[PDB]
């Protein structure tokens, strides 16, 4: 979930 | 007529695409390089891995995406994120060469080029059978960027847990298609639900490619090929 | 005198390093492009992440390893990779113009090019001191293969659970070394101290590389460049 | 582990 959560800022 | 919010989410919505969609496929030149063992693989990943930052892109735009919860975000992501890649690969697709041309002559992607990165015709055949029933429909731009955002706000998606807001959202866009032919597009005739029919399409390549993408990861010496975003994306947890 | 015993592990851990290191740097063409934001993250990444494979072919030939258990074997492995990278690294590595030269000029990566992949001169000062003082003692190519096996078999590295058979083994590596400067390397002199010294050097560079390496990988939009591998080799499980 | 047992033949 850590690189989705991010590039949906 | 339509109404003023109706051209309003039309705008943005096409908007949302040419900021998310590069007619000249200049980025592809940072992939890894093709080669014609699943030769074709790195670049392959490489591509998706890029089209999934560009559909999350979009996703950030629909009217409404944004104030859903951060797990409602990433549960419609997970699930569609295939069949929205699907859906822009249209605007490539040619109908003669019978494959993806992204310019030069190493981006002409036939459907040997995508054997040799680990799928088969038992999904390859129906997807390009999709392509070119898409291609003949002959959308606006306005009636393609609708189709995606709907197909991401659809209720029915392992996950969701607020079914009535993404269904009221989902269907505030139904109308505005139906809207949009009816003014805006001649004759009328049944487009709508040719469109829809298109939807129940991609469920079915959806499950397709997820069972070779399953068998493709249990392999290590080819999840090893993949990028973290991919495995991210379409792995279960 | 060399025993037959000790020339023969001399004969096939040189024959192990000639499969796995290309002088050719031919296969830097299949990696992701470099670019002069951290522009060299995925070049570089990709470079790495193919030595590691070489490490790992490397080290399934070294006598006494393919005997170990698979968590010893992989304890080693992810404890010493980085280590064995900076050593097999100092075969490219030319004097003159500091940095690695890997055949083009793309393929020549100064301190700078280094900089823009998330690393800082407080890693890369002390490594490019190593890079020359390795250089300036002029080892035989059975020297150099000696000190990377040596280097991977050291007992007191983090998860190893059979010190004695590991520190057996590398200290039957140790006297093959020593064993071949007295008798092939003239003069003799305090080489082998000199290499012993070089490996005191490594620790401390792994410690560094391994602090900058958690901060780049806790960030999400780094991480996403990385492979696989990498992530593998270099994380905590 | 996945990648580098399979690795490791
Ligand atoms: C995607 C686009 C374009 C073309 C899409 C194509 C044709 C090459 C394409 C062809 C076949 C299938 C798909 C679906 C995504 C996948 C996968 C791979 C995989 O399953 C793997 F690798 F395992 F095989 C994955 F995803 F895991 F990598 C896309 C070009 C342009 O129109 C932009 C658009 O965005
Ligand atoms: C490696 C070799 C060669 C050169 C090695 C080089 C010079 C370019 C080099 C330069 C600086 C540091 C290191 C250590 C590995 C790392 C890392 C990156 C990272 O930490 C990152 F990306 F986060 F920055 C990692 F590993 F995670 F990717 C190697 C060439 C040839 O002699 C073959 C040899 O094998």
């Amino acid at each position: 979930h850590k690189i989705l959560h991010r590039l949906l800022q | 007529m339509l109404s003023d919010e109706q051209m309003q989410i039309i705008n943005s919505l096409v908007e949302a695409h040419h900021k998310t969609y590069d007619d000249s496929y200049s980025d592809f030149v940072r992939f890894r390089p093709p080669v014609r063992r699943l030769s074709m693989l790195p670049h392959l990943a490489d591509l998706v891995s890029y089209s999934i930052q560009k559909v999350i892109g979009f996703a950030k735009m629909i009217p409404g995406f944004r104030d859903l919860t951060a797990e409602d975000q990433i549960a419609l992501l997970k699930s569609s994120a295939i069949e929205i890649i699907m859906l822009r690969s249209n605007q490539s697709f040619s109908l003669e060469d019978m494959s993806w041309s992204c310019g030069g002559p190493d981006f002409k992607y036939c459907i040997n080029d995508v054997t040799k990165a680990g799928h088969t015709l038992e999904l390859l055949e129906p997807l390009v059978k999709f392509q070119v029933g898409l291609k003949k429909l002959k959308l606006h731009e306005e009636e393609h960027v609708l189709l995606m955002a709907i197909c991401l706000l659809s209720p029915d998606r392992p996950g969701v847990q607020d079914h009535v807001r993404i269904e009221a959202l989902q269907d505030r866009l139904c109308d505005v298609l139906q809207a949009y032919i009816r003014i805006q597009h001649p004759g009328g005739r049944l487009l709508y639900a040719k469109m829809i029919q298109k939807l129940a399409d991609l469920r079915s390549l959806n499950e397709e490619h997820s069972k070779q993408y399953r068998s493709l990861s249990f392999q290590p010496e080819h999840s090893m090929q993949l990028t973290p975003l991919v495995l991210e994306v379409f792995g279960s947890e």
